[PDB]
């Protein structure tokens, strides 16, 4: 099973201001692995158009998505909910889901922060390109379960060195997997 | 240069429970002088000045400032220094709603980011 943001999502994720932005998350279960492919289109706000001659400082920014015990999607996320769900066609089953838990990171894999310091194998780095030219690049670093306040959380920071000029954040997509709860 | 992550950010937690404002930070190898945090909040009276809420200097904490947050607000890094400025605030109350800044300050280098936080 898929669960998703839909593939052409309205906005659905606040970063600097409510709906700036959306993020395209695609999960599909493997078993024991899930199978992720990500890409985000900024909509407006501090982030839409990078402008680093005028704003040297805008190097990087993330976006949260916590989870409940039950894998449910929790309000205070970057990501909304009402647009993430089980897919049904290229939408969404009309019901929100109830469970999830398949599809959450492994704890076991990707512990919380403790008195141990998460070892980087937590972490799964890609790089992405800016309006799909290859001499915009930009990172996109993916750690599971680093967030406090949930069960399970995925945080995805995505950030860039280049001095850009007037260059919109919206990016090719990446897929990565990651060990799933059960 | 020195630069803050994610340097605008809207946050919104239920009232009762605790804010987390991050100020992650990354230095440039210029950075050399000494550290130095500083977190503000701008009242709801748009006709007052900003109030300090806390700050981390000469590797101190200095917290006696904003009243209405005094107990409630603390540095969460057990290791600040190594980039991790961001505080929490315990027991939200709808008061707390506002535009909340983090200062990060290893001279030369500076940055400032701003937290817009709603309380539901
Ligand atoms: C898709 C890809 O691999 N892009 C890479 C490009 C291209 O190889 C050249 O721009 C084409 O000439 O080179 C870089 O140094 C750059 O421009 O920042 C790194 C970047 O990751
Ligand atoms: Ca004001």
């Amino acid at each position: 099973r898929t669960l998703w943001t839909t593939p052409d999502t309205s906005p659905n994720c606040t970063i600097a201001q409510d709906k700036d932005s959306k993020l395209t998350l695609v999960l599909t279960k493997c078993g024991s692995q899930i199978l992720a492919n990500v890409s985000l289109i900024v909509v407006a706000g501090k982030y839409h158009i990078i402008n680093n001659k005028t704003n040297p400082k805008i190097k990087s920014f993330t976006i949260k998505l916590l989870f409940n015990k039950n894998g449910v999607l929790l309000d205070n996320s970057n990501l909304g909910k009402a647009y993430w769900n089980f897919r049904s066609g290229n939408s969404n089953v009309s019901t929100a889901y109830e469970k999830a838990i398949g599809f959450m990171p492994n704890l076991v894999a990707y512990p919380k922060p403790s008195n141990s310091k998460k070892y980087a194998r937590d972490i799964v780095y890609g790089t992405i390109y800016l309006g799909g030219k290859p001499d915009q690049p930009a990172v996109i670093k993916t750690t599971f379960n680093q967030e406090t306040g949930c069960e399970y959380s995925i945080t995805f920071n995505f950030s860039w060195s280049k001095t850009y000029e007037n260059v919109e954040f919206e990016t090719t997509s990446f897929t990565f997997s990651y060990i799933a709860q059960e | 240069s020195l630069s803050i992550t994610t340097p605008e950010e809207m946050i919104e937690k239920a009232k009762g429970e605790t804010a987390y404002l991050p100020c992650k930070f990354t230095l440039s190898p210029e950075d050399q002088g000494p550290l130095d945090i500083e977190w503000l909040i701008s009242p709801a009276d748009n006709q007052k000045v900003d109030q300090v809420i806390i700050l981390y200097s000469g590797d101190k904490i200095y917290d006696d400032y904003y009243p209405d947050l005094k107990g409630r607000v603390h540095f969460t890094s057990n290791d600040l220094k190594s980039g991790d400025a961001s505080i929490n605030v315990t027991n939200l109350q709808l008061s707390d709603i506002g535009t909340y800044q983090c200062k990060v300050k290893k001279a030369p280098g500076v940055a400032n980011k701003k937290i817009h936080l709603v309380v539901l």
